[PDB]
């Protein structure tokens, strides 16, 4: 072969776009939530900009990669449309690509993975239909989508089941930022939501979130921690569309 | 203990490495197939030298350290008791089936599924041989035609001058006497096989080409991944007759397909290859007829040898510490 | 100059456990494909130069003789399994390494090894209680003679084999022999070759064990990974109602049980993804005995197909598997006296 | 043998350069085709799955690869559709021709054989351009199934050559089944048995993800697409087979 450029394919190119997207999330993972840590932005001049806003970081961050640039354009669409949730969108998308890359190693085709994420996002919006914050939505969808997966079959279980685990990053990330055992709080958070699905009795706790100040569960219905419904709904639609856009890529051609 | 410096070979690469070991023994022996087969020079460990084209003698003296090759050599101990002459037909057919399997492993088919198809195609072929066979001494015991069959067998050996100190007619060299001894051993099997069953099938490649058509048609009726293996069984059957024409100095594929269409268009009775450069095809006129029990044991022992090598997927041996 | 070790090799911490976990997977890989009746074989050669070809997980591990000590623990656990049961060495070694594989990233994330043991000891006891709950005793099912059901068990084990057509004849004699094996080119074998009689020697030996174990113990469970998926369902649904670090561990324990039916599909050439996903759906709907069918590439009720295994054997496998993973997980350091 | 002059080095050079162009574009086959990351020399990027667009940006220099690019342009002019299927067919035939040349067959005999397969190939699709044919790899299976029947009746080298022409058509439905999230082998296998027993209605439906009645799922294409594809592909494969060497000038 004689060409004026390069060419490459295989599992490494999907992983390269996965490892690239994961780097953008980690740049804005610790700054998630109200107790998010500040981060420096050193320009080529030498100056330094310090802030903890995840949206401000992505707008000023510069990473030479095509896959990473998709998440930057992604945050702009979510910003201009709503103006909030750009940090959770980038983090949720990176986790879906991480789990999706693991499925592709298990001989699960991306088109089967993509067809599952389109189904999990659809039913998740139906189950969602303000809303309690603090990871209450992500913990409830993690249980409903895990049960709905067994109803479909046809190579969509692992795709929808991995979509459920990806949502837990939000209460897992907020718990780490609050200096608490995230494995405990996320487990305590899933236990209350699971008891809500077993039976509708009032002894079972319902609509529980996370207390970032005290470090424990908290009924956000009474505590007054809410968000707009369009944020949690569109953030999953944008995150799913971006993971699909990056996961459909299967080749790299340079000139 | 002795895990350090332990030889290991696993995965799909091991199966292709095992197939490469069997093909080396099949490609070595496919040249010595037929009466015009190329001989093999043996260099004994004690300095002795001999020349022969016998499939069993080649496998006995072949010192192979590979474990997969040793299993193929062990098949000769079971094959020579039944057939005697054409141990090459089993090794050539086994190596042919393994080569065609390598095209199926790339498609993503499991080795056990390949072995399940060959076992299904073998019963298709073995069932076809029972139909097109013919008898010689049905219902009466006679000595006239039975003697004629053995006369064509010894003709493949150096004793052909006397196939019908001193000379072979009194039944000048020890090694020719040695090869003369084995020339009767297969003749005893040719007579013993005809005694166990006088039914026989036309040799010279006529049986393999007819079975390949039946195996190919029946492959359409198997809706499962064993279908590709059945088609591979057809192409593997053609290697025996395609090897005879090669050893005689003719175009293999043109002589192969020319006999196929003759077996489909000209007449229903199977027709072989004129490897001895006789008048024409239709080996029934040339009186070149192989036994039915032999052809069945060939396809059977070949499918067994392919099944055993396919179900093996890991070799382990500790090295010198 | 005045050195503490002086050639003494020793390491501890997370790098030691992760090192032992990878060694345990190497032993499973040597017997991963041998799972099932139609499993791939392994060739082993000794200093004599003779080759041993067999898919017996018990005989293979005895011949390897691995020097790594974490591997010696797994091989030793197989010997206790033989005296306890006589089989199930491949399931114990393959399933023990799967528990280690799933808790590997959590160990790297700083989760303590002792917290992992509390999940295995807990989920194992919950699984043993579910086996005795699902296990059914079959002595006079529908007033059918036991010789009839025992023949259906041996026929299914011998189905899709060299004696597939004449499996009924071999089914009767196997049951009658239970109520040595010899070859002819005591059970005398007649076939067209020696390998047909060598494979049939062990293929009938499996049916003899099935008929033997049914007479000894009438309490059984659905094989082919059917119980492994129900325990994977019960423990996964139970882990959801467990607040703490035991949630992710008991769930990982559940997902590790799915390796048994996953390899029965892979070893049989089938697509483990399509079957294991379709199978997990049938278990959620209420299928308590559905499993893998080695013959047909589809989901089938192994209980109705008379593919049974004793309930105590599956209990001793999980106990030996969890005890082996816990013993490796409880290890932190490897000490070596130079001598 | 000696092989003083080795023109086979140019055959495997043309086949490898031709097969390499198809190995990339094949994943972009069908509605569920996999996209690609085309990086221009100036660093710019763009995501797309159009087959004709991918070939234009490849900037190929090899002669055999250039003929596939001009081949894809011809299908856009004649029929206007099926651009990816032509380059995939031409690449698979050359992949199958590699096995024939190893057996000792001349390229001219292979070329004349495909012309005979193309003759019966057009007759098969005409029986199954005021006409329409099913999609989703339906004619590719019937074309692969019925040509294998003709190869049994023929004699000489045509059987091995025409059979390779038939097996090469199975790459199209094998590629569609792959992108649709199915098994490429079991899906193509189920269609050949459905075609031997049924008719062209059997195929792949990517919208539902499985085999179904193609005519009922509203997936149909005209006859000129599959006919012009085999015609232009065979003539391109024949041209690559007839090339023994390339000589530069000045």
């Amino acid at each position: 072969l004689s060409v004026f450029g390069d060419r490459s394919t295989g599992e490494t190119i999907r992983s390269q776009n996965v490892m690239a997207a994961a780097s953008i999330a980690n740049i804005v993972k610790s700054s998630l939530g109200p107790v998010g840590l500040d981060k420096m932005l050193v320009d080529d001049i030498g100056d330094v900009t310090i802030t903890n806003d995840g949206a401000t970081i992505l707008k000023l961050l510069e990473v030479e990669h095509p896959a990473a640039k998709v998440l930057c354009e992604l945050a702009d669409l979510q910003d201009k449309e709503v103006g909030d949730g750009t940090t959770s969108v980038v983090i949720i998308a990176a986790e879906l690509l991480k789990n999706a890359d693991e499925l592709v190693k298990q001989k699960i085709h991306p088109t089967s993975v993509i067809s599952g994420y389109r189904l999990a996002c659809k039913e998740a919006v139906r189950y969602i239909n303000v809303v309690p914050g603090g990871g209450a939505v992500e913990a409830a969808l993690s249980i409903y989508l895990e049960n709905y997966a067994t109803s479909m079959g046809s190579r969509e279980q692992l795709a929808i089941a991995e979509f459920a685990r990806s949502l837990l990053v939000i209460p897992n990330t907020l718990a780490v930022n609050a200096a608490q055992d995230s494995t405990d709080l996320v487990a305590k958070l899933r236990a209350f939501h699971n008891e809500a699905q077993v039976n509708p009795e009032r002894k079972n706790l319902k609509w529980i979130g996370l207390d970032l100040s005290n470090g424990k569960p908290r009924d956000n219905k009474q505590a007054g921690v809410f968000e707009p419904t369009i944020v949690k709904v569109k953030s999953l639609k944008f995150a799913t569309e971006a993971a699909i856009t990056i996961l459909r890529i299967d080749d790299l051609i340079k000139l | 203990k002795d895990q350090d410096r332990k030889s290991r070979l696993m995965g799909l690469e091991a199966l292709k490495s095992h197939i490469m070991a069997a093909k080396a023994v099949a490609n070595t022996m496919r040249t010595s197939l037929g009466p015009n087969g190329l001989d093999k020079m043996m260099v004994d460990k004690d300095g002795d030298v001999t020349v022969t084209n016998d499939g069993a003698t080649i496998l006995s003296m072949m010192d192979v350290d590979h474990q997969i090759a040793k299993l193929m050599v062990e098949l000769s101990k079971s094959q020579d008791d039944e057939i005697g002459d054409g141990t090459t037909g089993v090794v050539v057919l086994a190596g042919a089936l393994l080569e065609e399997a390598e095209q199926l492993l790339d498609r993503g088919i499991h080795p056990i599924r390949i072995a399940d198809g060959y076992e299904q195609a073998a019963r298709v072929a073995i069932e076809h041989l029972d139909k097109i066979s013919d008898s010689v001494l049905v219902d009466i015991k006679d000595t006239e035609p039975l003697i004629q069959t053995a006369k064509t067998t010894l003709g493949s050996k150096v004793v052909n001058s006397c196939h019908r100190g001193g000379r072979l007619e009194d039944t000048g060299n020890k090694m020719i006497i040695e090869e003369a001894k084995r020339s009767l051993h297969d003749a005893l099997c040719v007579i013993r096989n005809l005694i166990r069953d006088n039914r026989v099938v036309y040799g010279g490649g006529a049986a393999e080409i007819s079975c390949a058509l039946a195996v190919s048609q029946e492959a359409d009726k198997c809706p499962t991944l064993e279908q590709y293996a059945m088609r591979a069984f057809a192409d593997a059957l053609e290697v025996i007759p395609m090897a005879l024409s090669e050893n005689s100095g003719m175009n293999p594929i043109q002589t192969m397909t020319e006999v196929r269409a003759r077996q489909v268009k000209e007449m229903n009775p199977a027709l072989g290859i004129d490897c001895l450069h006789k008048g024409t095809n239709d080996m029934k006129q040339q009186h070149v007829i192989e036994t039915l029990i032999g052809k069945k044991q060939q396809i059977s022992l070949a499918t067994q040898m392919v099944r055993m090598i396919l179900k093996i997927d890991d070799i382990r041996k500790p090295g010198e510490s | 100059v005045i050195l503490l070790k002086e050639g003494t090799d020793s390491s501890q911490g997370i790098p030691q456990l992760v090192s032992n976990i990878s060694a345990c997977q190497v032993i499973a890989e040597a017997v991963r494909t041998t799972l099932g009746p139609r499993g791939m074989d392994k060739l082993i050669v000794d200093g004599r130069g003779k080759a041993t070809i067999s898919n017996d997980g018990a005989t293979i591990l005895k011949l390897l003789d691995v020097v790594h000590p974490a591997a010696k623990t797994l091989v030793d656990i197989a010997k206790s399994q033989d005296a306890e049961v006589g089989d199930g060495t491949t399931s114990v070694t393959l399933l023990a390494a799967e528990f280690l594989k799933q808790v590997k990233p959590y160990v790297e994330e700083g989760l303590h090894p002792q917290i992992i043991i509390r999940a295995f000891r807990t989920a194992t006891q919950l699984a043993v209680n579910k086996i005795k709950e699902i296990a059914v005793t079959v002595k006079k099912a529908d007033k059918v003679e036991q010789r009839k059901l025992l023949e259906k068990c041996a026929m299914t084990a011998l189905s899709s084999k060299l004696i597939s057509q004449q499996k009924a004849f071999f089914a009767k004699m196997v049951v009658d022999a239970v109520m040595g094996i010899k070859k002819v080119q005591t059970f005398i074998l007649r076939g067209g070759a020696e390998q047909f009689m060598e494979e049939t020697e062990r293929s009938l030996h499996d049916a003899i064990m099935i008929v033997r174990r049914a007479i000894k113990n009438d309490s059984v469970v659905a094989g082919g990974g059917a119980i492994e998926m129900e325990l994977s369902k019960y423990l996964r649904d139970y882990s959801r109602t467990i607040p703490g670090k035991q949630q992710l561990l008991i769930g990982a324990y559940a997902k590790a049980l799915e390796i048994i039916p996953r390899q029965l599909c892979d070893n049989a050439g089938f697509d483990a993804t399509n079957i294991l996903n379709k199978l997990r759906a049938r278990h959620a709907q209420g299928g308590t005995w559905y499993g893998v069918d080695i013959n047909n590439e589809d989901i089938a009720d192994n209980f109705e197909a008379f593919v049974w295994e004793p309930a105590m054997v599956r209990i001793n496998a999980l106990t030996a598997a969890s005890e082996a993973a816990c013993l490796i997980v409880s290890v932190d350091e490897t000490i070596k006296n130079p001598r | 043998y000696q092989d003083r002059d080795k023109p086979a080095q140019i055959r495997f050079s043309n086949i490898s350069a031709a097969k390499a162009v198809a190995d990339a574009i094949r994943t972009s086959l069908g509605p569920k085709g996999m996209d690609k990351m085309i990086q221009d020399g100036k660093g710019d990027v763009t995501i797309t799955n159009d087959g004709a667009t991918i070939l234009k940006q490849m900037q190929v220099l090899h002669p055999a690869a250039r003929m596939l690019v001009e081949l894809s342009k011809a299908q856009d002019i004649e029929a206007g559709d099926g651009t990816t299927s032509v380059v995939i067919i031409a690449g698979s035939l050359l992949d199958s021709c590699t096995k024939l040349l190893q057996k000792g067959i001349h390229p001219t005999i292979i070329s004349e054989s495909f012309q005979k397969a193309l003759e019966k190939g057009i007759e098969i699709l005409t029986d199954m351009k005021r006409a329409l044919i099913a999609g989703g790899g339906a004619p590719e299976i019937e074309l692969a199934l019925r040509l294998t029947e003709y190869s049994r009746t023929l004699s000489g080298m045509e059987s091995y050559c025409v059979r390779a022409f038939a097996d090469a058509m199975e790459v199209i439905p094998s590629t569609l089944a792959e992108n649709a999230g199915l098994n490429p082998i079991s899906t193509v296998t189920e269609l050949r048995n459905r075609h031997a027993q049924g008719e062209k209605t059997a195929g792949i439906n990517v919208r539902k993800g499985g085999i179904s009645n193609i005519l009922e799922e509203l997936v149909v294409q005209p006859l000129l697409v599959s006919v012009s594809a085999l015609t232009l592909a065979t003539e391109t494969v024949r041209s690559i087979l007839k090339i023994d060497d390339v000589v530069n000038t000045r």
